[PDB]
């Protein structure tokens, strides 16, 4: 794949050899040697180099094409203001390595500047550009956190950052990289049921789509976080599935076949001075968002709600029982299950 | 754990630094792996840093060189002479000044309640080290009586009772006295007479201590860093 | 005239300025050669608030 030093230096060896027999020492220190030993040692930096042009190429030639930025580790830099108590009396030199840090256990990070700065006499207030010692986000600190110097002149006033860090970045692994790019690519998918799913669910209102599949037919079930579909989505469903839709086939819209399950609860209590309107409330709204929890295909497992119910409180609650709930209620997968008119009897 | 840490150099190149440390060129891939470089391993200024601080190293940049590094071993020649005083002076201890005041406890040697702390005259308790401690140390044991220290039988010395005859049999008790208690110290390597006289009431004497040198010590506390303690329980 | 024998002695004394550093870069000027007993001193005629 590619040469090395040693081979370098001993193919260049013959090859001077084969060209004229009028130099023979090719010994340690010989000027002939260590020049041809230069040679090579720039041509082996040359191969790591086109080695890692090569690496980075690999993995990131082909998706860089279509506007996809692997998000490289970087240092937390901005700009920080220091403010004189006057104008300048003479040049001051601000070494390059400059330390700047914050009097706070929140932030115990520290910032350095990687160039040197000039402050002119008639200057009263100079910015300076402080990089994060650290990769990560941890040098991401707010606004006005940077406001220490630890080998500034005491002719400082005051140092501010005036604006929060943002540019520190954690390195994005290679397999999300690829994650993004086939996600990417099977959104460009149409025509399918898949894709027509994908299609409804990009929509912002949309919380749950069904595709049920018909020869010549599409029917979409559809619903909002409330199990209903309003005139106005359905029409915007439509809209969006008119690009995604096969040719010479038929779509159609529908809502969810919504379930409003009513349940009247009795519930046996232990603290009988407890009782009140507040625990009732609390229940009825626990009963509320089991139900409406549910989505499109859940079955309401009765024992479910028991065990919810019973495990508000190991204690207080006794004993539960429904009259209007016999028996779990199956639905199909295009029919979801909502919450109803709820009752709680305290016994 | 302990690394080698080198400072980029002027125009210093990779192949250099391997050849320098690890005794061959080829380690320098190692090396740009370890301390994760692009190709423009060593920028001449800080300009071209600027470019990617992350990636690149300029002049005056510190490199890691993962090899393992003890603090034995170590020539003692390339050690800076206050490092070797420092050194020393952690061999042989610091401890708080009782023997200030020489002419009183000269003055009174076989009695107690003859020695007492000092400040150090900054508000701080006083503190002999090196020589200093040395000689506190031994003229403490000197001048205590065996067995009387408690939870330390041995530690002291029998001259309280060698206030014997004038004749060289009593001189020569004296001498094998102090020479044991000198003996006794673990630091002493060797104790012997130099010169001694009696005067009639007066005995005079007069030794010579060698102490343990400079390198024994310095490879002590440097063998100490494994550890860490860096303390004396002899 | 003040007598110098650790960094953190001319820390406490010197708060900072060109002379600290001098005093460091002495101290540090060589790795074997090193000097001792630095004797420093302070030009600016200051006063206290």
């Amino acid at each position: 794949k590619t040469r090395k030093l040693t081979n370098i230096l001993s193919k260049l060896i013959d090859k001077t050899m084969a060209g004229t027999s009028k130099i023979t020492d090719f010994t340690p220190g010989s000027a002939s040697r260590s020049l041809l030993e230069a040679v090579s040692l720039e041509i082996e930096q040359f191969y790591i180099l086109t080695k890692e042009n090569i690496d980075w190429g690999i993995q990131e030639g082909i998706i860089e094409a279509f506007d996809f930025q692997k998000r490289q580790s970087k240092r937390a830099y901005g700009d920080v203001t220091i403010q004189f108590y006057q104008p300048l009396d003479m040049r001051m030199y601000i070494p390059a390595g400059t330390t700047f840090t914050s009097t706070r256990q929140e932030y115990p990070q520290q910032f350095e500047t990687l160039v040197d700065y000039y402050a002119e006499p008639d200057s009263t207030e100079i910015v300076v550009e402080v990089y994060c010692k650290e990769t990560g986000v941890a040098g991401n600190v707010p606004e006005g956190t940077i406001n220490t110097i630890a080998s500034g002149s005491s002719l400082i006033r005051s140092v501010n950052n005036e604006y929060s860090f943002n540019t520190g970045t954690k390195e994005e692994s290679q397999e999300d990289f690829k994650r993004r790019f086939h996600s990417f690519v099977e959104s460009r998918g149409r025509a399918t049921n898949k894709s027509v799913r994908y299609g409804a669910l990009q929509i912002p209102d949309v919380e749950g789509v069904y595709v049920y599949e018909e020869t010549g037919h599409i029917t979409v079930f559809a619903h909002d976080r409330n199990g209903n579909l309003s005139d106005t989505l359905k029409e915007d469903i439509i809209d969006a599935l008119q690009d995604y839709r096969p040719s010479g086939i038929m779509l159609d819209v529908t809502g969810v076949e919504k379930e409003e399950v009513n349940v009247s609860a009795t519930v046996t209590i232990s603290n009988k001075s407890r009782i009140g309107d507040t625990l009732q409330k609390h229940i009825e709204s626990v009963i509320r968002s089991y139900l409406n929890n549910l989505k499109t295909s859940d079955d309401l497992i009765i024992t479910d709600l028991i065990q919810a119910i019973m495990n508000i409180d190991d204690v207080l609650i006794y004993d539960v029982s429904f009259d209007n709930l016999d028996e779990n209620i199956i639905v199909p997968p295009q029919g979801i299950i909502r919450a109803g008119e709820i009752k709680v009897e305290l016994k | 754990m302990r690394f080698k840490k080198h400072v980029v150099q002027h125009e210093e190149t990779m192949q250099a630094i391997a050849q320098r440390y690890y005794g061959d060129v080829s380690y320098w891939i190692d090396l740009v792996e370890h301390n994760n470089l692009k190709y423009p391993y060593l920028v001449e200024t800080d300009e071209e840093k600027m470019k990617d601080p992350e990636r690149l190293a300029s002049t005056g940049d510190t490199l890691i060189i993962p090899i393992e590094s003890d603090l034995t071993d170590v020539s003692a020649k390339e050690i800076n002479s206050r490092d070797k005083d420092v050194l020393v002076e952690l061999a042989l201890g610091r401890d708080l000044n009782i023997t200030a005041d020489e002419k009183y406890f000269n003055e009174h040697g076989t009695s107690d309640n003859i020695l007492a702390f000092s400040t150090n005259g900054n508000g701080d308790l006083d503190t002999v080290k090196g020589i200093d401690n040395m000689k506190q140390q031994l003229q403490a044991r000197l001048l205590t009586p065996r067995g009387s220290l408690m939870l330390h039988p041995n530690y002291g010395s029998d001259l309280h009772n060698l206030f014997g005859l004038n004749i060289p049999e009593q001189a020569t008790l004296i001498e094998m006295e102090v020479l044991r208690t000198l003996t006794s110290d673990n630091r002493v390597k060797s104790a012997n007479l130099i010169d001694w006289k009696i005067q009639g009431n007066v005995y005079s004497g007069q030794f010579s201590v060698e102490i343990k040198s400079v390198e024994e010590s310095i490879n002590f506390v440097l063998g100490q860093d494994e550890e860490g303690i860096f303390a004396l329980f002899e | 005239v003040y007598e110098l024998r650790n960094y953190s002695q001319a820390k406490r004394l010197f708060r900072s300025g060109e002379l600290l550093d001098a005093i460091e870069l002495a101290w540090g000027s060589n790795p074997n050669y090193t000097a001792g007993r630095i004797l420093a001193m302070r030009i600016e005629d200051a006063k206290p608030a």
